[PDB]
């Protein structure tokens, strides 16, 4: 969405779908070859939006490491290795995230490398894009090839592959009950810390409260931190409610 | 060697310390400018974690130093507390001897009160 | 200080932005797990204490009369001792909040007419309630009220 075509060329196609349709047809295990073909100067920020799209950008990156490295071995990721649509999305952020790089080098995501002369992000790519041709094909169910498994094996040496939260910390009611059997409540007696939409990391005890999800559980601090850089486009679509849907719901300070 | 050594580590470990802190607070502030809306060379940032585990090599080579020093110190001590070589051999002998006579005494006895 | 300086100066000129614990967390914690590995593996009892800690001379208890199990408190006491003569009960108002002030001492002059002795006994009492520092117990009561009755005996005779 944020990506506003500053003149169409071939028109008729948003270029959402332009790079949905280039990066298709494009299987080059590259990430130049791909970046190439893309009209790189219709994917243009003012650099302020742009830098301040920063944790996201890294959240990518991240879960793309994380899922690569996740694939020699039930996880939290088993599910993606298998899906040909997630993996051509997560294709297309790191596409982007390489042309916005280049605009602008802060915006990119940073991954601690056990070497100097490295591209990560190509090297993440050249990975992802020989897993999802296992699953892109027509009536296919590849299971993936060794040496896609020995490279993956070699992921921790490359790079650190950090940790990652995930959403449903489950405190819900309905996993906990049992037919013939009532719990008995009392009020106010209720029988690391991030914040999971703007991927901001709190501290051990937070300072800033919060607002957590009442169906998922997902945090969030309640007033933004920085009311200048804000990338309203993202913000601004969990005021009312959740991306799973839930409302919000303030979660009072600690106060060791 | 090992005095003169510890005489060679310590202006080492005092520059790692400076450039430990330099490095950390130039991290610190490039972090800092891209999480709060700022400009900000990219530049040759020089990673933190690389000077992080230098000061604690050398640490370990203080350390390593200073164990055998001492063990080497304290040895000589207890050899000095305890002159051809058969009649060394004999008094070593005779030492290692009565030391596992006296230990072996204790733990007989000490069996023999109960179990 | 010197060598620990220009940290010193990062982390003090960005107090109070609302990302900073995340940027200490993003500059410091993948060195540290790397190196340091994943992390970690009705009356108020001072009253009570008074009263249980008194000589048996004593034998305090509470009023019948008076408000009860709210801010001060109220004593009758006694005395007995082969020693010393019987003499009239001694009635005390110790306030909430006991330490750091002084209980009061109920006092009742018409009792303490009606012979010699009493009112010899009610002078010394005076005096060494006078006499008395600051701040003091309830024990430094009874055992002023004790000691002035042992000088009115001598006194007398
Ligand atoms: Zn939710």
């Amino acid at each position: 969405s944020l990506l506003r075509p500053h003149f169409l060329n071939t028109p008729d196609k948003s270029p959402g779908d332009r790079l949905t349709e280039i990066c298709t047809k494009i299987t080059d295990v590259d990430i130049d070859k791909v970046m190439i073909n893309l009209k790189t100067e219709e994917f243009v920020l003012d650099m302020n939006t742009l830098q301040a799209l920063q944790q996201l950008l890294q959240w990518v990156g991240d879960f793309v490491l994380y899922l690569l490295a996740s694939l020699p071995n039930l996880r939290p990721g088993h599910s993606f290795l298998r899906d040909g649509t997630s993996l051509g999305m997560l294709r297309e952020l790191m596409v982007v995230i390489r042309i916005w790089g280049l605009l602008k080098p802060s915006c990119l995501p940073v991954y601690t490398a056990t070497s100097d002369t490295q591209d990560s992000m190509s090297l993440l790519f050249r990975l992802l894009t020989k897993l999802w041709i296992c699953c892109r094909d027509e009536g296919p169910a590849s299971e993936p090839d060794e040496a896609l498994v020995d490279e993956c094996c070699l992921l921790p040496s490359q790079l650190l592959i950090p940790s990652l939260d995930w959403l449903p910390a489950s405190d819900g009611l309905v996993s906990r009950l049992q037919p013939k059997q009532p719990l008995r409540l009392q009020f106010g007696r209720a029988p690391p810390k991030i914040d999971h939409l703007r991927r901001l990391h709190l501290g051990a005890c937070p300072t800033e409260e919060c607002k957590a999800c009442t169906r998922c559980g997902c945090v969030t601090m309640l007033k933004s931190p920085n009311r200048t850089t804000a990338v309203k486009q993202w913000e601004q679509r969990w005021i009312k409610n959740c991306l799973c849907g839930g409302l919000w719901w303030r979660v009072p300070l600690s106060y060791p | 060697d090992p005095v003169q050594r510890y005489k060679m580590l310590i202006p080492q470990l005092k520059e790692s310390l400076q450039t430990l802190m330099k490095v950390a607070a130039q991290n610190l502030i490039q972090n800092t400018n891209i999480d709060n809306g700022q400009k900000s060379s990219d530049g040759p940032i020089q990673r933190f974690d690389k000077c992080l585990e230098e000061f604690y090599a050398l640490c370990d080579q203080l350390e390593l130093c200073l164990r055998l020093a001492h063990e080497c110190l304290s040895q000589s001590c207890d050899s000095a507390k305890h002159l051809p070589y058969p009649q060394y051999l004999a008094v070593i002998k005779a030492q290692i001897s009565c030391a596992k006579d006296i230990h072996t005494a204790l733990l007989d006895c000490a069996n023999k009160v109960t179990g | 200080q010197y060598l620990c300086q220009p940290l010193l100066d990062a982390v003090l000129a960005n107090i109070r932005s609302p990302v900073f614990n995340h940027s200490l967390y993003r500059t410091f914690v993948p060195a540290m797990t790397a190196i340091h590995g994943p992390p970690i593996t009705s009356i108020p009892s001072v009253l009570q204490g008074e009263v249980a800690r008194l000589d048996p001379k004593f034998l305090v208890n509470l009023d019948p009369s008076h408000c009860s199990n709210n801010g001060t408190v109220h004593l009758i006491c006694k005395l007995d001792d082969k020693d010393l003569p019987s003499v009239p009960p001694l009635e005390l108002s110790v306030p909430a909040d006991y330490p750091a002030q002084s209980p009061l001492w109920i006092d009742r002059q018409w009792q303490y007419d009606a012979n010699p002795f009493l009112q010899s006994v009610h002078r010394c009492m005076t005096s060494r309630l006078l006499q008395l520092p600051d701040k003091h117990s309830v024990t430094a009561l009874l055992n002023t009220w004790a000691q002035s009755v042992h000088q009115a005996c001598l006194s007398a005779a």
